[PDB]
């Protein structure tokens, strides 16, 4: 393996298992993102995250999923070559703090994100780390799912999977309650939080801990009962001592949102994972009837 | 809920991840018998480390695909298998055993360096295509077609399907979805006298007619199981964990 054809331009960031650079193919002129993965050649070998990220990403070709272009093998290093995108959604949100993201673009971005996610779920893949940092946009008005290092192929029906999943703020209630089983619904929850965040200009549930996180959700959507969430009381980390907060008027939760927007959001943030709306089903929601593709 | 899209996709992928049916004849130094020994051992390893059955199924698939394109000497067969089990664990397990544990299980036959290097070679050979559909994956879907779920049926189906892993001849010529089909019906018929249900006929497009060849092979494997050289699977399914389904008697006929 050889990277002689790639010229490094500047660094994009790190992740723990992989360092990321913006690079240029010297022969074709193509700009790419290079993810460098150190192999633990004297101890643990190839990291399980890399194994999953690569095997799964190879199956997923879709307009709204970042493209893995090549994998370059070295005895000691793995280089993932991704198509390059100009910016992530988190940084775009910071740049849009003063003016906010136009609703037509928010709608477009959410629509595209659901298309990407639906493809994932259609192909038995859970992302499990959906957050603005992992969503990439270009100059054309496209947005794509990225960073599949926490993803995994699920089964029908699911088994118990890794409990330590999803960045805290975007983590579904069932996970916080220590559910024996979780599935596609956890990804939808994350997009829900992200939808709300694009609108309000701040995280919906910025928890400082697992219990804070869970309580922030309770104080907004109301504390779930066996009526609203069949089985909640029987969840491993559920406790009867949980304070019982009343549900807030969605009108307040996310003011700028219309009737359909609030409708969609409420279904994406439904407590019962069984009732929580799917990516596929979400795409057919009235809110997208007039969707367009603006440029940032 | 994607249950249909997923099934359709898996049906597509099981063809692409399919091992070369007659590869063993092109392996100068290894045979079906050695493979059977290797797989039987991986069953034990799975038991020893409480790995998922799916991990076992994945490892076998990696092995058959590796041996489809790579000639291997008998002395290195276990190394391939150990690395395949390592990769399957990493892909599928929440808590994979560490490499040292995989070295230890080979009773000092190979070094850690060898295991690690074989891991990378296996990955290169499979071009990182590790998300293979397994007999186990189809079975679990098929199970959702019960009313209610019968614990013995499921366990006995998992048992039969697992037995198929041991014997390249004749099971390499059957797709996982088909093997799962025969296993589910055979288990069901043994436990409740019931047959391949209509809802599954509609889902899979498979009928008892189409499943016949595999089913006749599977029935014979079931009947002759107690005399098979490899016995790890039967011993494993004696446990209450699987409701001792391996102690049940195979039907004499299927009709
Ligand atoms: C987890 N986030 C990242 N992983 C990869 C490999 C990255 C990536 N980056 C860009 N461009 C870019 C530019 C500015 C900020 C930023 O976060 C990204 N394009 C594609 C990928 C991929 N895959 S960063």
């Amino acid at each position: 393996g050889s990277m002689e054809n790639f010229q490094k331009v500047e660094k994009i960031g790190e992740g723990t298992y992989g360092v990321v650079y913006k690079a240029r193919n010297k022969l074709t002129g193509e700009v790419v993102a290079l993810k460098k993965i150190r192999l633990d050649t004297e101890t643990e070998g190839v990291p399980s995250t890399a194994i999953r990220e690569i095997s799964l990403l190879k199956e997923l070709n879709h307009p709204n999923i970042v493209k893995l272009l090549d994998v370059i093998h070295t005895e000691n290093k793995l280089y993932l070559v991704f198509e390059f995108l100009h910016q992530d959604l988190k940084k775009f949100m910071d740049a849009s703090a003063l003016t906010g993201i136009p609703l037509p673009l928010i709608k477009s971005y959410l629509f595209q994100l659901l298309q990407g996610l639906a493809f994932c779920h259609s192909h038995r893949v859970l992302h499990r780390d959906l957050k603005p940092q992992n969503l990439l946009i270009n100059t054309e008005g496209a947005i794509k799912l990225a960073d599949f290092g926490l993803a995994r192929a699920f089964g029908v029906p699911v088994r118990t999977y890794t409990h330590e999943v999803v960045t805290l703020w975007y983590r579904a209630p069932e996970i916080l309650l220590g559910c024996k089983y979780y599935s596609t619904a956890v990804d939808i929850w994350s997009l829900g939080c992200i939808f709300a965040e694009m609108v309000t200009r701040r995280a919906l549930f910025p928890g400082d801990s697992e219990i804070d996180q869970l309580f922030r959700i309770f104080r907004t959507l109301g504390t779930p009962d066996e009526v609203v969430w069949p089985g909640v009381t029987s969840m491993p980390d559920y406790k009867p001592s949980f304070p019982k907060w009343a549900r807030q008027d969605f009108s307040k939760v996310v003011p700028p949102l219309d009737e359909d927007g609030r409708s969609l959001l409420s279904q994406m943030l439904h407590y019962d994972p069984n009732k929580r709306i799917s990516a596929k089903a979400a795409l057919a929601h009235p809110f997208f009837q007039d969707v367009t593709k603006p440029v940032p | 809920d994607y249950h249909e899209d997923i099934h359709t996709y898996l049906r597509e992928m099981e063809v692409k991840c399919k091992p070369k049916v007659g590869y063993m004849k092109k392996q100068p130094d290894i045979t079906n018998s050695m493979r059977a020994i290797l797989v039987d051992w991986l069953v034990e390893v799975g038991e020893e480390y409480k790995l998922q059955n799916e991990t076992l199924h994945l490892a076998v698939n990696y092995i058959d695909r590796f041996l489809s394109s790579m000639s291997v000497l008998r002395g290195k067969l276990q190394l391939v298998g150990t690395a395949a089990m390592l990769l399957a664990s990493k892909f599928e397990e929440i808590y994979p055993p560490e490499v040292a544990e995989f070295v230890y299980i080979t009773d000092d036959t190979y070094t850690k360096k060898q295991v690690l290097r074989m891991e990378h070679l296996v990955l290169k050979v499979l071009t990182f295509d590790l998300a293979a559909p397994t007999v186990n994956q189809f079975l679990t879907q098929y199970f959702l077609h019960q009313q209610p779920a019968n614990c013995k049926v499921e366990s006995l189906a998992m048992f039969l399907g697992e037995l198929s892993l041991i014997d390249a001849d004749p099971y390499l010529k059957y797709l996982p979805s088909v093997i799962a089909a025969a296993a589910f019906h055979l288990a069901l018929y043994t436990v409740t006298g019931q047959s391949w249900p209509e809802s599954l006929i509609r889902k899979t497009g498979y009928t008892l007619e189409s499943l016949k060849p595999c089913l006749l092979d599977l029935h014979q494997t079931y009947l002759k199981a107690p005399q098979h050289a490899q016995q790890s699977i039967r011993e494993k399914y004696k446990n209450s964990k699987y409701h001792g389904v391996s102690l049940l008697n195979p039907p004499e006929t299927l009709n």
